[PDB]
């Protein structure tokens, strides 16, 4: 639990430290429904039916 | 080595970034982004501040690197959270967890607490929203 | 109530040290811990404290001496050390043998519920929860628990 | 016999896990 | 089987023409950088297996 | 005799490494790609090594025909894996060092046994699997 909790702290400081940044937000929140769908999700998509 | 996971296929998206295709991003570039969703004279000189100058790729790529040396696959995510509560329907109230993490992982203080309430407003918190939101998978 | 007589290296001082802070619940006060929990990590840490002993290892506290006053550990790891090196223990042997008594055929098993009945209340105070989680998956079909392979996981693990 | 599926062998109980003269057996099977 | 042997010595001979110079190495650490084909290979490979 | 997926990697690499954009590579490219790539330990005087070998302006024709010189008979690495599972009977990697490489010394194309003991070192019971064998050709 301490080794779960400790990834899950570790793992939002980053959402946080990239979160404060500008830049960040406005090309990594549409990318992943519209411009990573095409060439990267899909390949979540074909792990996931694999 | 730089950028190790869930990076090697962000070359593409830098490249999809760049439209003039000069090896970088363009300063006048950025319009993309305002195509993409107000650009003002802040953000037409952020550039500056965000990047030291427009020379490369690979160096731009390691600098917006640097942000995600924590990052981690969401599944990963999703497995912590789903084995720290068997049940995995996110019903843990948000002060618990705050108190979970305070007296358990890392000393957080106020100035990070209510930074994580508004990542999360309290309903609890519903692991599945901020698993997707951090990698901004949805 | 202890006295500083047998150290071993400080590295299992460390990670003894390291598994209670696992254990502190205290975030800022992470110097004092549990002053009656400690015997849980004490049970945790490779030993067997049976109730008596691990009471009077703490010189008889009260519950809220157990449970609200806190504690340095470090005074107490002298004598955590001698409990360990007391060797109050029986072997498998001689718990297979003690349990068979308990026991009206000789086939070798012992029927579960009069077992945990025997756990929870013959012997020290236990929660029944905890006596089921124990033999669980040990119970078997018909209860006739396997009690020397079931103390042989037990004392192994 | 009760002994016997009483026994700590396995293998004594299972000879004799339960318990037709000789020769009507012995005849039926010729 | 012959041709087999052929291709493991023609891939020996290669091995031989190129050794271990550095050059080859920056373009080995390059390889990780530039996947783009290897992975357009493992989806095929992931849906003829499919 | 040149490997399509292996001459679009070699522009793609002659497109990192010529980050001026100048067409050519200069001391300063190479600079550049080592600290990016590689590790700043190495700092010396290999960029003259590096510029006198190709002296002057060197477009991709140059480092394309250094490239089929240098990997003469280039072949890709899925083909190469899959001669060398063809080749074991059995395609689990438990293939002797010692015998494949006797077998690759007797049957056709001798080579020396002092190069084949350096690349085939003998790695454990000899076992020397193809996987890493491979993997070690492609990265180094």
């Amino acid at each position: 639990r301490r080794d779960s909790l400790l990834v899950i702290q570790w793992n939002i400081r980053a959402f946080m430290g990239v979160k404060n940044w500008p830049w960040m937000k406005l090309y990594f929140k549409i990318k992943p429904l519209l411009k990573s769908a095409e060439r990267e999700k899909e390949m979540a998509s074909m792990k996931e039916e694999f | 080595m730089f950028e190790q996971t869930q990076i090697q296929e962000f070359k593409e998206a830098f490249t999809i970034m760049d439209q003039n295709r000069d090896g970088f991003i363009d300063k006048n570039d950025l319009r993309d982004t305002f195509a993409a969703l107000n650009v003002k004279n802040e953000e037409i000189d952020e550039m500056i501040k965000e990047a030291p100058g427009p020379i490369n790729f690979t160096v731009f790529l390691t600098m917006f690197g640097e942000k995600l040396k924590g990052a981690d696959p969401e599944e990963t995510i999703l497995n912590a959270f789903k084995v720290f509560d068997p049940e995995g329907k996110g019903v843990l109230k948000a002060d618990y967890v705050r108190e979970m993490l305070t007296t358990q992982a890392e000393r957080f203080s106020k100035e990070e607490v209510d930074q994580m309430f508004a990542a999360f407003p309290p309903d609890n918190l519903d692991y599945k929203n901020l698993v997707h939101i951090i990698t901004h998978g949805e | 109530a202890s006295k500083i007589k047998i150290e071993f290296t400080p590295e299992q001082i460390e990670e003894f040290k390291e598994a209670f802070m696992l254990f502190d619940r205290t975030p800022k006060c992470e110097m004092k811990i549990t002053y009656g929990q400690c015997g849980d990590v004490l049970r945790a840490l490779g030993q067997n404290p049976t109730q008596a002993e691990v009471l009077r290892v703490l010189g008889k506290p009260r519950q809220e001496e157990l449970n609200t006053k806190m504690m340095d550990f470090e005074t107490f790891l002298p004598m955590l050390q001698h409990i360990s090196k007391n060797k109050d223990t029986g072997t498998y042997e001689d718990f297979v043998e003690g349990l068979r008594v308990f026991d009206k055929e000789g086939n070798g098993t012992v029927m579960g519920a009069e077992l945990r009945h025997v756990l929870a209340t013959l012997g020290e105070r236990l929660t029944e929860d905890e006596v089921e989680k124990l033999m669980a998956g040990q119970e078997d079909s018909n209860g006739c628990i396997n009690y020397e392979a079931f103390v042989k996981h037990i004392m192994s693990s | 016999v009760g002994l016997y599926q009483k026994s700590s062998l396995k293998l004594l109980s299972t000879l004799f896990a339960n318990y037709q003269t000789v020769s009507a057996l012995h005849r039926e099977n010729l």
